[PDB]
RNA sequence: GCUUGACUGCGAGCGUGACGGCGCGAGCAGGUGCGAAAGCAGGUCAUAGUGAUCCGGUGGUUCUGAAUGGAAGGGCCAUC
RNA sequence: UAGCGGCGAGCGAACGGGGAGCAGCCCAGAGCCUGAAUCAGUGUGUGUGUUAGUGGAAGCGUCUGGAAAGGCGCGCGAUACAGGGUGACAGCCCCGUACACAAAAAUGCACAUGCUGUGAGCUCGAUGAGUAGGGCGGGACACGUGGUAUCCUGUCUGAAUAUGGGGGGACCAUCCUCCAAGGCUAAAUACUCCUGACUGACCGAUAGUGAACCAGUACCGUGAGGGAAAGGCGAAAAGAACCCCGGCGAGGGGAGUGAAAAAGAACCUGAAACCGUGUACGUACAAGCAGUGGGAGCACAGACUGUGUGACUGCGUACCUUUUGUAUAAUGGGUCAGCGACUUAUAUUCUGUAGCAAGGUUAACCGAAUAGGGGAGCCGAAGGGAAACCGAGUCUUAACU
C-alpha cells in the first residue's frame, strides 16, 4: 500500500502559492517563504478587521469636529447637545450629511445647541 | 443487503491513533510525549516496579509463605455439578467423565454452592456441613 | 511471547476475594528485642496494599 | 416457517429460527468483513535497514566535514535505504465464533426469503454437461446472476455452469455468507433447503 | 514498704505519612502485682538513643514432607 | 505454573493430556534342521510419470474514428468467459485454455520375474570391568553448590555381576519399576543454490533486488573490500528524398512521412525551482519582516461591476526549535521536486461493539476445506489460611464482645 504523495503535495503548494500571488519575491514564487507570508496576512487581516471599525470611526470624528467648529461648536459638545436633543444619529451618518449636505448638518448643529442652552 | 450496504455497529470501530501528522490532529509534533526526558524517547521508559532508584516494594516487604503440591492435586466441586454429572454416583472417576475436576486431581469437596435437586450418591468424597444437608434433603447418600 | 511474571513480586504478593493484595508487614524480621510488644504484635498480622502502589503491584503480577 | 415452490406451486415447512429470524446487520457485517480478511493471501515483505544490502560501515566521520552526522548507508531517511517499519508477511485471518458465524448465516438466509431472492425448486438438473442447456434452464427459469445450491453432488450441472460467470453450483456443505449475498438470487433444490436447515439447526 | 504490668492474645476509634511505615488508644479475654477499697499498672514527664529486604544462625511447632514411612529442606511463631 | 536467581535483572521445566507418524531388529554362539522369511545389487516384462510434441469450438453488419476490439443491430460456441497479443476495451482475428491424444531413445517410481550374495525356525546357552560407584576440578540438566538427586569426564581410585545391579530429586528402610558399561533402524521434522506451474488488498524506475539498462559493471582502494548512475518516438521507421542559410560544419527553415513531429531520436506526459521576450500599471526627495486596512489614478473586459497595477496613508520587528523569557546579535533551513519518523508480532489489562450466557470458547490437528469435526485445555460461577484443612464462611487466639 504504497501511497505515493506527489499529486496531493504539489495540490497543496499550488493553492498555497496561489493566495500568495502578488507578493515581492520568494514570497511569491518559493513555497515556505510564500507559506509564512500568506499566514501573515490572515493574522494581520483579522486584525486590520479589527482594526478598521477603529480607523473609520476615527475619521468620522475628525469630519464632524470640522464641520461643528465651523458652525462654531466644538464635537465634543455638539455629540453632547446632539444627546441631550434625543438625537440617535450615529457619526458615520453625521459625517457623510456634514461632507454632502452643509444646510441639513447646520440643522442639526442649531438643534444641539438649543439643546445644550 | 447487498456488498456495499453492510456496516458495522456504531461505535464498533473507533479512529486509530497516528501520531506526528501535523497541528490540527492534536496528537501534533511531540506525539503525545511532552518534552525531552528519558519516557520521551524511543525505547524510553523503566521497567516495572521501579521508583527512581527507591527500594521497590516488591523488595520492601518481606517474602512468605510457600506452595503446597497437595492444593495442586484438589478440587472443589459445587452441587450443580453434582447434577452435571450422569448417573447417581460421583466418584472421582465420573466427576472426571464429567468434565468437572481436572485429571490429576487426587481429591475433591464438594461445597454448598448452587443447589441439587435431584438424589445423589457421593461416594468417597469430601462433604461440606451445608452440602451434606443439602444433599441429605434432596434424598441423596454420602458414603466413605 | 508470553508475559513474565516479577517472581519475587509473585512471592511478596497475594490476590484476595475483590482483586485487592495481601501483604506481610516489613520490620518483623530482626533486631526484635527493642522493638515494642504492641508493636511486633500489630505488624504480625497481613495487610492490604494501600491505593496507591497497587498499580505498580499490578503492573509487576499480571497473571494474578 | 414455509416456502412456496417455483416448481410444484407446494409449500415446505423450514425452522422459523434458520428461515425467520431478524436481520443482525452488525454481526453479518462482522462475519463478511471476516471472510474477505481471511480470503486475502498476504505475501509481501520490505527490507529494513538491516536487510538492505550494503557495508555497514559509517560514511564519514562523525565531527569535522561539516555535513550531518550519518551513521549507516542504509539509513530509512537516505536514498536506497531500508523501509522504516518494513513489511514481514502476516496472517490476516480473524477469527469468528462458531455460533456467531451460524447466526450471521441464519440472517442472511432470512434476509433471502423476505427480499425474495430465495427460490426454492424440488431439483434443479441439467440432462447433459452441456453450458448451452443449462444456460436455456436457467432462461426458461427467467433467471442470469444465481448461486445453484444443490444437496447431492451433479457432474453436469456443476460442468455446465463452469463457464458461466453470472452462475455458481455449490453443495450445500459449501455456502459461504459472502456467496449468498454476492448472488442476485439463490435457487436452492428442496434436498438442499432441507440439508441446510439440518447443518444450521 | 511490697513487687515484675519492662504481661500474652486482641482492639472501637483517631493522628501522621506518596508509600514502606510510625504514633495515641478506651475497652474485651486470660493470668498477675500493689491497695482496706475506689482504683492504678501493656515500662520510664513527653519528644532523640536508629536500619527495609535478601541470605543465613538458634529454639519451639497440632503445617508441609516429590512412590510409601520417616528424614532433609521449606513454612509458621520467637529471636540473632 | 513448579522451581532457579547479587531470590536482582532475568532464566524457566517436568508429570499428565490432545494430535502427526507409528517398526522393530541384530551381535557378544553353538548343536540341529538348513539356500527357509528379509535386505541389497543385477538382467527381463508390465504400468505410470519426466525429458520433444498433435488436434482443439464459434461473428458479421453499421456509426464515430488514423486505426475498432468501442457505440448500435442482429447471430453463434462454451467440460473452452485462465491468460496474452493484434492500430482504443475481442468468448467467436491470432497464440492459447477446457478436453482428448503422443515417444524411436534415455531415464524416475511401482509391481512381476530371473540370477547372485544374504541368511529364517527349534533347543540349549551366554547377557558388554578399568565399567558402575567414589575423592578432587569443571561442565550439562529450568536447577547459579545449595539440603541437590540425575548425566558427561581432566585427575586419582574402583565393585557386584540376576542368590546380582540401576532409578524413583539429600539420605535410610520397604515397595514398585527397569537391566548400563555393543550396535542398526523408515515415517511424521528442518531447509531451498536450483527446475516447473500458479497466486498476491506486494513494488512500479529516488520504489522493487545493489542491478528492469552489457551490474557486482563503471569508478574507488596495495589489498580484504566498497560500489553507482542510467527504462518509455511511433500502431508501423513510414527515422525526415529534395531545396535553402551555414565551414562539403553544428544548428535551423521549408518539403515529405505520420493521427500527432510544440511525437524528430537532447524523442509519451512534461510540474516546480531557475532564466528570458512581449504587453498593462507602478517606480529616480525616498528610510525598516515588504504585508494588511483604507485608497486615488491608469489600463483592460464586458454593461456600473469584474480583472490588473497600487501613488498616498493607519497598523505592523519572519518561521521552527529550545526556553522564565527570543525581532533577537541563540539553533536549523540557498530554493524546488521526490523520499523521510509512533510500526509489526505475541501476551496482558480497560473501553466500545457483536454473539451466546451460569456458562463462554476451542488449540494443534482431521477435513468433498474460511464449512463440519476436535472441548485437550482456558476463563468464570467461592472464598479464607503460610499450610494441613475448613467452606458462605474462614483465619487469628485458649476463646473472641
Ligand atoms: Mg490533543
Ligand atoms: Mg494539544
Ligand atoms: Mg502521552
Ligand atoms: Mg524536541
Ligand atoms: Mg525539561
Ligand atoms: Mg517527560
Ligand atoms: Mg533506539
Ligand atoms: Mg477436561
Ligand atoms: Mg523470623
Ligand atoms: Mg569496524
Ligand atoms: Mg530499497
Ligand atoms: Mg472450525
Ligand atoms: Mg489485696
Ligand atoms: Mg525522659
Ligand atoms: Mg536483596
Ligand atoms: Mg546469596
Ligand atoms: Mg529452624
Ligand atoms: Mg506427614
Ligand atoms: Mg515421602
Ligand atoms: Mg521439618
Ligand atoms: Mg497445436
Ligand atoms: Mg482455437
Ligand atoms: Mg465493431
Ligand atoms: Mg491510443
Ligand atoms: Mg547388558
Ligand atoms: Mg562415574
Ligand atoms: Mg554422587
Ligand atoms: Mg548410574
Ligand atoms: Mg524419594
Ligand atoms: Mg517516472
Ligand atoms: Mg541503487
Ligand atoms: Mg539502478
Ligand atoms: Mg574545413
Ligand atoms: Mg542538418
Ligand atoms: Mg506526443
Ligand atoms: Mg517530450
Ligand atoms: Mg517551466
Ligand atoms: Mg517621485
Ligand atoms: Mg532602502
Ligand atoms: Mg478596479
Ligand atoms: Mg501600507
Ligand atoms: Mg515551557
Ligand atoms: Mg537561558
Ligand atoms: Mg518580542
Ligand atoms: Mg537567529
Ligand atoms: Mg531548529
Ligand atoms: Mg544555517
Ligand atoms: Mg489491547
Ligand atoms: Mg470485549
Amino acid at each position: 500500500a504504497r501511497v505515493k504523495r506527489g499529486v496531493i503535495a504539489r495540490a497543496r503548494h499550488k493553492k498555497i502559492l496561489k493566495q500568495a500571488k502578488g507578493y515581492y519575491g520568494a514570497r511569491s514564487r518559493v513555497y515556505r517563504v510564500a507559506f509564512q507570508a500568506v499566514i501573515k496576512a490572515g493574522q494581520y487581516a483579522y486584525r486590520d478587521r479589527r482594526q478598521r471599525k477603529r480607523q473609520f470611526r476615527q475619521l468620522w470624528i475628525a469630519r464632524i469636529n470640522a464641520a461643528a467648529r465651523q458652525n462654531g461648536i466644538s464635537y465634543s459638545k455638539f455629540i453632547n447637545g446632539l444627546k441631550k436633543a434625543s438625537v440617535e444619529i450615529d457619526r458615520k451618518i453625521l459625517a457623510d450629511i456634514a461632507v454632502f449636505d452643509k444646510v441639513a448638518f447646520t440643522a442639526l448643529v442649531e438643534k444641539a445647541k438649543a439643546a445644550l442652552a | 443487503m447487498r456488498l456495499n450496504t453492510l456496516s458495522p455497529a456504531e461505535g464498533s470501530k473507533k479512529a486509530g491513533k497516528r501520531l506526528g501528522r501535523g497541528i490540527g490532529s492534536g496528537l501534533g509534533k511531540t506525539g503525545g510525549r511532552g518534552h525531552k526526558g528519558q519516557k520521551s524517547r524511543s525505547g524510553g521508559g523503566v521497567r516495572r516496579g521501579f521508583e527512581g532508584g527507591q527500594m521497590p516494594l516488591y523488595r520492601r516487604l518481606p517474602k512468605f509463605g510457600f506452595t503446597s503440591r497437595k492444593a495442586a492435586i484438589t478440587a472443589e466441586v459445587r452441587l450443580s455439578d453434582l447434577a452435571k454429572v450422569e448417573g447417581g454416583v460421583v466418584d472421582l472417576n465420573t466427576l472426571k467423565a464429567a468434565n468437572i475436576i481436572g485429571i490429576q486431581i487426587e481429591f475433591a469437596k464438594v461445597i454448598l454452592a448452587g443447589e441439587v435437586t435431584t438424589p445423589v450418591t457421593v461416594r468417597g468424597l469430601r462433604v461440606t456441613k451445608g452440602a451434606r444437608a443439602a444433599i441429605e434433603a434432596a434424598g441423596g447418600k454420602i458414603e466413605e | 511471547p508470553k508475559i513474565k511474571t516479577v517472581r519475587g513480586a509473585a512471592k511478596r504478593f497475594k490476590k484476595t476475594g475483590k482483586g485487592g493484595f495481601k501483604h506481610k508487614h516489613a520490620n518483623l524480621r530482626h533486631i526484635l528485642t527493642k522493638k515494642a510488644t504492641k508493636r511486633k504484635r500489630h505488624l504480625r498480622p497481613k495487610a492490604m496494599v494501600s491505593k496507591g502502589d497497587l498499580g505498580l503491584v499490578i503492573a509487576c503480577l499480571p497473571y494474578a | 416457517m414455509e416456502l412456496v415452490l417455483k416448481d410444484a406451486q407446494s409449500a415446505l415447512t423450514v425452522s422459523e429460527t434458520t428461515f425467520g429470524r431478524d436481520f443482525n446487520e452488525a454481526l453479518v457485517h462482522q462475519v463478511v468483513v471476516a471472510y474477505a480478511a481471511g480470503a486475502r493471501q498476504g505475501t509481501r515483505a520490505q527490507k529494513t535497514r538491516a536487510e538492505v544490502t550494503g557495508s555497514g560501515k559509517k560514511p564519514w566521520r562523525q565531527k569535522g566535514t561539516g555535513r550531518a552526522r550519518s551513521g549507516s548507508i542504509k539509513s530509512p531517511i537516505w536514498r536506497s535505504g531500508g523501509v522504516t517499519f518494513a513489511a514481514r508477511p502476516q496472517d490476516h485471518s480473524q477469527k469468528v465464533n462458531k455460533k456467531m458465524y451460524r447466526g450471521a448465516l441464519k440472517s442472511i438466509l432470512s434476509e433471502l426469503v423476505r427480499q425474495d431472492r430465495l427460490i426454492v425448486v424440488e431439483k434443479f438438473s441439467v440432462e447433459a454437461p452441456k453450458t448451452k442447456l443449462l444456460a436455456q434452464k436457467l432462461k426458461d427459469m427467467a433467471l442470469e446472476d444465481v448461486l445453484i445450491i444443490t444437496g447431492e453432488l451433479d457432474e453436469n450441472l456443476f460442468l455446465a455452469a463452469r463457464n458461466l460467470h453470472k452462475v455458481d453450483v455449490r453443495d450445500a456443505t459449501g455456502i459461504d455468507p459472502v456467496s449468498l449475498i454476492a448472488f442476485d438470487k439463490v435457487v436452492m433444490t428442496a434436498d438442499a433447503v432441507k440439508q441446510v436447515e439440518e447443518m444450521l439447526a
